[PDB]
């Protein structure tokens, strides 16, 4: 039969999701953690070095995880199933090359073990990576299994995907009766703050950090900048608009009201205002302190002489609170899909790896010092043997960071809890779903509302029906089928390139033509203007469409806030979606025939330009089309399936169309109840609780979801004979009548498998 | 109305959101009989009658002059043209930082004039054009809004969004005998303890009157009775 | 339903082109979707009771409805003929998007399908867009009680 | 249905652009007067520009209060450190042929008050610092490199520029689709 | 696991059918439904018994403890 | 612009350039040459693209023999192979209909006019010599120049 | 701070008074899953 | 290991929000018969269909009884799926009526019942809240040191 | 007023010199405009704020149904004002809040 590109594009999802698997946020970041971010961790912290003995150092060449270069092989790891039964972790050893100064001007390398890593299951350093379900057979493990999760003793644990608001992005909000803050929370690799800015009264400008005693008037700061003009403040917070000159004059009084400034006097007010640095560099405490002030304000970190970027960033800063302080509705709702990122699994282990690994180092000098500060007889041969025994406080830190799920950051300094969960075995779809999972951010005052209605932003990112119930109902959301998390890509390279597009630099650009044309954003950041934005646009969506830039970046237009806007960071929810071009699909079921062909997997039709990432930011200026029906010479893009706006849970339900929606909820909850088949090993496993269906039928009606989740393969349920009538009286109110005879037959026969652990535990004595 | 409602009334709270009083008028006509009443009640009327204000300086003078429109006064029923004006101009920038002769050259174009460490004068003269156009000339100074309704009828009764219902009740033109206010500590202050449990159990009934609660009047009557 | 959708694209096209008549106690952004809204709950309500006025003598849920064990004319009508309109925060469903509710739809429309209008049964199934005003709408309830 | 050529040229020269944000290009319908330059002055190791235009002395002087708040007030002096960009390049027609020279760090000049700074300091009167801070240390510790503001020689520079476009020509090979990827 | 023994509904047995069902698939192939009717399946309580029936003992067996 | 709060007319004082919020789009469009007077959203897009053509071809050819403009040019920072980068590049082309092309070269692209600056643009050389260190003066910028390479 | 003082045992839901005093666990009950039965009298 | 039959009082559920326990269980000649002797195994009221408003249920259990009738695993995606009217032309082929309501007997009486029964097959899957771990009892026993209480 | 001088664009202010000149003096800069007979007047206009209508009622716009209200002895009404709300756990169906069209008496009937 000829392909029908209507009724034949949805073989698109099953392409994606051969090489991009549900379980793919997780593993696709715990890999790039230990592909790259171990190298940028030991390459951060490189060297170690001492007060005494000055010809004496330690370095930190390479890191490696699970391999060492005596033999091609990876070292034995211990399978992850035994490591299940004997109550033990999941780990691979990190070795390291040192070099380590002798004493008789001798330079060698070296292989040592600093610990065990944690390693999360089905990654590239675990052992079920690529196995044909024979080598999974040998090693007792499931072949339908979802992986993603870390075994510390013995116990399976998943690092939940967390929601959060975007960092180093401006977020502005209104208030009733207490006037309009808005914020930048900026974070840095070692030091994170948020500049909050405020109005207090009189329609007065204020920016307010922590680390500033009161908070300094915005014309103080904007002359400070560099821009100390007062008439080119003016021009960039207010452009030719009549009413925010008005709105913003108060604060440009002040500016005179206190003493008239030249830009140093006001950086000697920022600098007046600083607390405190721990009374270190004491001879510090002088006008310079405001450049390190400024320097520590946000994440524009300046090394030169030049204020411009720093000025203008916090210039629209202004003018996005004037704009909303003129009218409302001009602030961004905090439960935006497009303002909130995913941390995943790979970036929480960095920054926790990199925090061990800091405290590492330290104790590794404290010894270092202590061994040294002896006068004579200082041998320096075997001078490892310190770091052989001290390699046990990394492995205890990464375990048991992952085990109570509290992570102690001392550099970055917050506690969180809750990071892991025990992944749940009630059944596969529970396991399944606690993977693909996301809980909100703590501390949003529970006692409203905002980030608990859904909004229509997640459609096709967040599921629309797996939400739970009783207490977190809507702080926990579900990731959509077909969706991809966007990775850190390197923005230089970037900026460079929108420079060659047309965009003039902010230090070509003056203020009084700042506001008549659109400005282009990198990552929040005025870059520059560019006249042409949809020219701008169109070229760069080619550009990326070619694959000259990464098929995560996301570029859009906001005609409101006059603003081309490119976003390169990690984080950002997005998903495929068929271009449209000319009015018409680039599939055309050529492309459609090849792919069943077995030739052009998915990845090809990202880099033929017939299938692109979009993201919620992009899909403002997108127009998509459900079908190939209805599409109209104006769209721009075409859905690849419209049933995989619900997650993998919400795909068990037959006809969920034709359902009220609290209906298809709560089966979303009490999927992961269902009792059936967990695992092809599951009498192999040894868990503490386990419930096990007899006799498991598939359903009689399905859908696409649970074949492509392998739901068909360990069922959870069986098909009853089912007549609808009142029967007997005793089932009213929702209460079942069950045939005698069905039970005694097998029908709903299941079975409970409980373990109890002991250990005969040696003593002192 | 509903569980905040509720708290508000058995909490006795002294703020509560949207205080709403209820007042009959004397009369049944729009024009010129309860537009009258509304603007006798009303927030703020300098920015509603100025149509501009200014910033004038001269070799030794300095003017704040604004030039209120007569058509605005006379369309929005109001009763007032300068002299008024002028006072409450008086006492709001003597509230704000001072006023000791504010002058009227006629003709509508009432002037304000300031006089004296340096820079101050214009400090303050920008701070008083700030402030001018947001001064209280006409009206009760406790009412955000008025309203006028309609009961399904010819009868335009108007409640409003204030908390003062003492000049409400006395405001020419208002039925002082029917006028209910939605706060029960503002009726205690004005009416009595005895119409402070009759608001109580008004204000309790109809909240859950208004959910389908079908709750026996007893029960509010005591809880009424408890109360006060 | 085309000629209630009729009448709600005239009053779009004479909002957009122009200025309609302004209702008194609300301004002027609000007036066209009090209108709207109007409309569309009329074209539920009599759809509803022409299902409701043929349906079948035995019916099951109509019987359950007359005699107020389970349900009534508002589910049978939501399951049979049309699942009118959802309302979330006591209007129809806000823009999601820039100017906008989904992507499927043109920027700044307030057509109702765009805004929450279910035109279709639970019988014959909810479109995507549908689906999701829906789930919003259901969400919205629960929201709130917790 | 014509072709002007573009040449490069200037491979030496340091062509910077001024950037006077005080002053505007034009008030009316002609071009605004250029104002006078003198004392101009540049910090290398800091590319900082310090331009002095004085104030005209027949209206708008206030001299007074000029001279009884600060000793020295008849320039007027624009600040601006010259930032390095690359791409941007000068331009000129001659013979239907516009030659282009690069330019180096243009700079955005912005009034200066170096008397209330001298006042200031004369009231208040009575460690490795890198970073940010190491440039504003390098720019009050390592300066004053007086420069010698001479107006006038434009076509000595433009015969020049034109004799390194002439003398030298040089053609294109790189394949168009490899320029793509080389963006 | 393995086919059920007796129909839940009927008490037909069904579990003498299954392989007899599965050479019906493979040898001399037929479809789903004319293999059930084939074998005497009519009711279709007896049909989905072996129709939705998934073998899992198969695939539990991969991991036989005791080779 | 709307109201306007009323020896040298460049030393009068100088008050902004205030525009009503019902109308900041429109004079927004008419003051981005206004304001320089020099001597939908593609159509829209490419017709004020085919004016910055007639005006580039206007400032072209009044710039022919002056002896004091300048105009800047904003070339992309990795030129296609032929920054010890000399001689002739290439050519600045006419092409029917009043639209332009430049070619670098091999390549072909396009040419825009860019953000207009509407304040005061002068050109200096550097010379620092042992001797005595130098400044001089070379001309003033009439605007800038965009070109984009098109693939 | 997790120090449990004196005030500590008598604040809270399951402080002292309002967990011991006014609320406790009782002797001779029971808690099961409900269902139906029509022929129980209501009673 | 501990096998469990299902009792009175075990939760089950059937992929449409429509969960509940077993209220009672019953010998198959009590349960209604069809013209072939199909018996259910499960009976859920008709009153949690009307106000729940799962039609979906409906639907799947008319595509199931095609399904299982013409030998197939039907399809219920969202927006999409087995077409009704396709199952219905399934159900009269077999000689089924078109809206899988079929005329039962009853198990005690041996009565037609005088509504035809929706008959047919809907997944249904048993829940992990058994009775047998929920029910306790407790008449004296331990008690809190500190307070003395149960 | 908001004005600046030519010269350093910083914001102009008025000062009390000699004479009680009002001069627009520019602080940080030696710029003076004195005032010769010339009035310095800064207008901004300011909103009319026209008389708003009877607030009434809308009720003919809201979605109505055929259900009659426990008081049917006192008004005879067969319609009802209604909206649905998940007020329930979400296995329990939607709650239906109803309101008379004849007495305006309001119920919910789940
Ligand atoms: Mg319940
Ligand atoms: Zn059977
Ligand atoms: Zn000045
Ligand atoms: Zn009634």
């Amino acid at each position: 039969d000829e392909i029908n590109t209507a009724q034949d594009k949805w073989h698109l999802l099953p392409a994606f999701l051969k090489v991009k698997g549900l379980v793919k946020q997780h593993l696709d970041s715990f890999n790039y953690f230990v592909d790259t971010d171990l190298k940028k961790i030991i390459k951060a912290n490189q060297l170690i070095l001492s007060d005494v003995d000055p010809e004496f150092y330690l370095k930190y060449v390479d890191i490696r995880v699970g391999k060492k270069s005596s033999s091609s092989t990876k070292d034995y790891l211990t399978p992850p199933h035994e490591c299940r039964l004997r109550d033990m972790t999941y780990s691979a050893p990190i070795y390291v090359d040192i070099e380590y100064t002798r004493g008789r001007n001798i330079i060698m390398h070296k292989d040592v073990e600093i610990g065990r890593m944690p390693i999360m299951l089905r990654s590239n350093k675990c052992i079920l990576y690529d196995a044909d379900e024979s080598k999974m057979a040998k090693l007792n493990e499931c072949p339908l299994d979802p992986g993603g999760y870390f075994i510390v003793n013995g116990t399976e644990k998943v690092i939940l995907v967390q929601e959060q608001l975007s960092k180093n992005r401006i977020i502005v909000e209104a208030d009733e009766k207490k006037g309009i803050v808005q914020a930048s929370v900026t974070s840095s690799t070692h030091e994170r703050k948020s500049k909050t800015y405020v109005i207090t009264k009189n329609g007065k400008i204020y920016l307010k950090h922590n680390s500033i005693a009161e908070e300094i008037p915005i014309a103080i700061v904007l002359k400070a900048c560099g821009i100390l003009s007062d008439l080119e403040i003016m021009q960039l917070v207010c452009g030719n608009d009549s009413s925010y000159q008005d709105i913003f004059a108060v604060n440009l009084e002040e500016s005179s009201k206190l003493d008239i400034y030249t830009q140093q006097q006001a950086l000697e007010y920022i600098g007046a205002k600083v607390k405190t640095m721990r009374r270190q560099k004491l001879t510090i405490l002088q006008e310079g302190i405001e450049a390190i002030a400024t320097t520590v304000i946000a994440h524009l970190t300046v090394e030169a002489l030049d204020f411009r970027e720093k000025a203008l960033y916090i210039a629209m800063m202004t003018r996005r609170v004037v704009m909303a302080m003129y009218n409302p509705k001009m602030i961004d709702d905090r439960d935006y899909v497009g303002n909130k990122r995913l941390e995943l699994a790979g970036q929480l282990i960095s920054l926790l790896f990199e925090d061990l690994f800091k405290k590492f180092n330290n104790d590794f000098k404290l010894s270092i010092d202590k061994v040294l500060k002896k006068p004579n007889r200082a041998m320096e041969y075997d001078a490892l043997l310190s770091i052989n025994v001290h390699s046990n406080n990394i492995t205890s830190g990464l375990n048991r960071a992952i085990s109570t799920g509290n992570w102690s950051l001392k550099r970055f300094k917050m506690e969180r809890a809750g990071v892991t969960h025990v992944l749940s075995r009630l059944s596969y779809i529970s396991a399944l779903g606690m993977m693909t999972r996301i809980s909100s951010q703590f501390e949003k005052s529970r006692k409203v509302s905002g980030p608990r209605a859904l909004q229509p932003s997640q459609f096709g990112m967040l599921c629309t029906a797996d939400t739970p119930e009783g207490e977190a109902c809507g702080l926990v959301k579900n990731l959509a089928l077909m969706t991809h998390i966007t990775t850190d890509d390197e923005e230089e390279p970037i900026k460079k390139l929108c420079y060659v597009l047309g965009v003039e630099d902010i230090t070509l650009i003056d203020s009084a033509s700042l506001h008549l044309n659109y400005g282009v954003y990198l990552n929040g950041t005025l870059i520059g203007s560019i006249r042409f934005p949809t020219k701008f646009v169109t070229q760069f969506r080619h550009l990326r469409r070619t694959g000259k830039v990464s098929e995560f970046i996301s570029i859009y237009s906001n005609s409101h806030q006059m603003a081309v806007h490119i976003a390169t960071d990690g984080g950002r929810i997005c998903r495929p979606l068929i271009i449209v071009s000319d009015g018409q699909s680039r599939v055309k079921d050529i492309h459609l025939r090849k792919l069943l062909d077995g030739e052009l997997d998915f990845d090809d039709f990202l880099k033929l330009g017939l299938v692109e990432y979009l993201d919620v930011n992009e899909e403002n200026d997108s127009y998509i089309a459900l079908y190939e029906k209805d599409i109209v010479p104006s769209m721009t893009h075409l859905e690849i399936e419209p049933f995989t706006i619900l997650g993998a849970v919400a795909g068990l339900i037959p006809y969920p169309h034709h359902n009220q929606s609290p209906r298809n909820t709560y089966q979303c909850a009490m999927g992961k109840q269902a009792i059936g088949a967990i695992a092809y090993n599951q009498f192999k496993r040894i868990d503490t609780l386990l419930y096990l269906m007899t006799y498991p039928q598939q359903p009689m009606v399905k859908t696409k979801t649970i074949e492509l989740i392998d739901y068909d393969k360990l069922p959870a349920g069986q098909n009853a004979t089912v007549a609808v009538m009142s029967y007997s009286g005793y089932d009213i109110e929702d209460a079942l009548v069950l045939n005698k005879s069905s039970i005694d037959r097998g029908f709903g026969r299941c079975e409970t498998r409980r373990k109890t652990t002991t250990v005969l535990k040696r003593y002192a004595n | 109305l509903g569980v905040p409602r509720i708290k508000e009334i058995i909490n006795a709270s002294k703020v509560i959101s949207t205080p709403i009083i209820n007042a009959v008028l004397v009369n049944d006509n729009d024009e010129r009989a309860a537009r009258v009443v509304k603007g006798r009640v009303e927030k703020t009327l300098l920015s509603d009658v100025a149509f501009y204000v200014q910033d004038v300086y001269k070799d030794n003078l300095s003017f704040i002059q604004v030039r209120i429109d007569l058509g605005t006064i006379d369309k929005l029923q109001l009763e007032l043209t300068i002299e008024d004006i002028a006072v409450a101009i008086t006492r709001a920038s003597k509230l704000k930082i001072q006023a000791s002769d504010v002058n009227i050259i006629g003709k509508d174009r009432i002037a304000i004039n300031v006089f004296p460490s340096e820079n101050d004068v214009f400090y303050r003269m920008q701070q008083l054009r700030r402030a001018l156009p947001d001064v209280v000339v006409k009206g009760l100074p406790d009412i955000s809004r008025a309203v006028i309704n309609i009961r399904d009828d010819g009868k335009r009764e108007l409640l409003v969004e204030g908390y003062g219902l003492r000049d409400v009740m006395c405001t020419d033109g208002v039925i002082g005998s029917r006028t209910t206010t939605n706060h029960v500590l503002e009726v205690f202050s004005v009416l009595g303890i005895e119409a402070a449990r009759y608001s109580i159990i008004r204000e309790i009934n109809y909240t859950m009157s208004n959910h389908g609660m079908s709750v026996d009047p007893r029960h509010i009557q005591l809880l009424g009775d408890v109360m006060t | 339903v085309e000629i209630a959708y009729h009448k709600c694209d005239e009053l779009i096209t004479l909002f957009n082109k122009g200025e309609l008549e302004t209702q008194p106690g609300c301004n002027e952004e609000q007036t066209l979707e009090a209108k709207i809204g109007g409309l569309l709950s009329k074209v539920r309500e009599e759809v509803g009771d022409v299902c409701i006025n043929e349906l079948d003598n035995w019916n099951a849920p109509l019987i359950m409805a007359t005699c107020g064990s389970k349900g009534s004319t508002l589910n049978v009508s939501q399951m049979v003929a049309v699942v009118g309109q959802q309302i979330i925060s006591g209007n129809r469903v806000p823009d999601g998007f820039q100017d906008r509710s989904l992507p499927h739809f043109p920027k700044n429309s307030k057509t109702p399908q765009s805004k929450g209008f279910v035109r279709n049964s639970f019988f014959s199934g909810l479109s995507p867009p549908e689906f999701l005003f829906h789930a919003i709408s259901g969400r919205e309830g629960l929201v709130d009680t917790a | 249905i014509e072709e002007f050529p573009l040449k490069i040229s200037g491979e030496e020269e340091s062509l910077h652009v001024f950037q006077y944000a005080n002053r505007p290009r034009l008030v009316g319908r002609k071009p605004a007067e250029h104002p006078f330059i003198s004392a101009a002055r540049y910090k290398p190791k800091s590319h900082l520009w310090e331009i002095d235009i004085p104030l005209d002395e027949q209206a708008f002087y206030n001299k007074d209060k000029a001279e009884s708040e600060w000793n020295g007030v008849n320039v007027q002096t624009l600040k601006g450190v010259g930032v390095e960009n690359n791409g941007q390049y000068a331009a000129f027609v001659k013979d239907m042929q516009v030659y282009l020279v690069p330019i180096e760090r243009v700079a955005q000049l912005k009034p200066f008050f170096k008397y209330i700074d001298d006042a200031n300091v004369t009231r208040k009167q009575e460690n490795r610092l890198t970073g940010s801070l190491l440039a504003h240390k390098v720019a009050d510790e390592e300066a004053n490199i007086e420069l010698t503001w001479a107006e006038g020689t434009f076509e000595q520079f433009k015969d020049t520029i034109v004799k390194e476009a002439e003398d030298k020509t040089l053609v294109a090979l790189e394949k168009q689709e490899d320029y793509i990827d080389n963006l | 696991m393995i086919v059920p023994v007796r129909c839940f509904s009927c008490g037909k047995v069904v579990g003498d059918k299954w392989e007899s069902y599965l050479n019906l698939l493979q040898e001399d192939e037929l479809d789903e439904g004319t293999a059930l009717s084939r074998l005497g399946l009519k009711r279709y309580c007896c049909r989905r018994m072996i129709l939705t029936h998934v073998d899992l003992i198969e695939k539990f067996l991969r991991y036989n403890p005791l080779e | 612009x709307x109201x306007x709060x009323x020896r040298i007319e460049q030393l009068f004082p100088v008050r902004p350039v205030r525009v009503r919020h019902e109308d900041v789009e429109t004079v927004k469009r008419e003051i981005q040459e206004a304001l320089s007077e020099k001597p939908k959203e593609a159509a829209a897009e490419l017709e004020l693209l085919n004016a910055d053509h007639q005006h580039i071809l206007r400032k072209l050819k009044k710039m022919n023999n002056k002896p004091e403009r300048f105009m800047v040019f904003q070339l992309p920072t990795r030129l296609p192979a032929f920054r010890e980068l000399a001689g002739k590049v290439g050519s600045i082309r006419v092409h029917k209909s009043g639209k332009l092309s430049v070619k670098i070269g091999n390549v072909v692209m396009d040419i825009g006019k860019g953000a207009e600056t509407t304040f005061l643009q002068d050109v200096i050389a550097l010379s620092i010599a042992d001797d005595a260190s130098s400044a001089e003066l070379l001309g003033r910028v009439d605007g800038k120049i965009v070109v984009t390479p098109q693939i | 701070k997790p120090i449990r003082g004196f005030c500590q045992r008598l604040k809270g839901k399951q402080g002292r008074f309002r967990g011991n005093l006014s609320g406790k666990r009782v002797d001779f009950s029971g808690r099961t899953v409900i269902s139906p039965d029509p022929n129980l009298s209501i009673d | 290991r501990q096998n469990r039959r299902p009792e009175l009082g075990d939760k089950f559920s059937s992929r449409h929000g429509q969960k509940g326990v077993c209220g009672i269980i019953v010998k198959q000649e009590d349960m209604p018969f069809n013209d072939q002797g199909i018996v259910p195994d499960i009976i859920m009221n008709p009153h949690g269909f009307p106000s729940r408003m799962t039609v979906g249920k409906m639907i799947e259990l008319i595509s199931g009884k095609a399904g299982v009738l013409n030998g197939t695993l039907e399809y219920g995606t969202c927006f999409g799926g087995s077409k009704l009217e396709d199952m219905s032309k399934i159900l009269v082929d077999q000689g089924f009526n078109y809206s899988g309501k079929d005329m039962l007997y009853s198990g005690i009486t041996g009565e037609c019942l005088q509504a035809y029964i929706f008959f047919g097959p809907i997944y249904y899957q048993k829940l992990k809240h058994m009775v047998l771990d929920k029910m306790h009892a407790r008449a004296r026993g331990p008690r809190a040191v500190l307070t003395r209480q149960p | 007023m908001l004005s600046f001088c030519p010269s350093c664009n910083n914001m102009l202010l008025i000062t009390s010199g000699d004479s009680g000149v009002y001069t627009l003096a520019c602080r940080s800069c030696p710029y003076e405009f004195p005032i010769e007979g010339i009035e310095i007047y800064d207008r901004k206009k300011l909103p009319r704020k026209e008389v708003d209508d009877v607030l009434g009622g809308g009720w003919d716009n809201v979605d109505q149904t055929k259900t009659q209200c426990p008081n049917y002895d006192t008004c005879g009404g067969e319609s009802a004002y209604f909206f649905q709300l998940q007020i329930r756990s979400a296995d329990e169906p939607m709650t239906t809040f109803y309101k008379c069209v004849n007495c305006g008496h309001r119920w919910k009937e789940n």
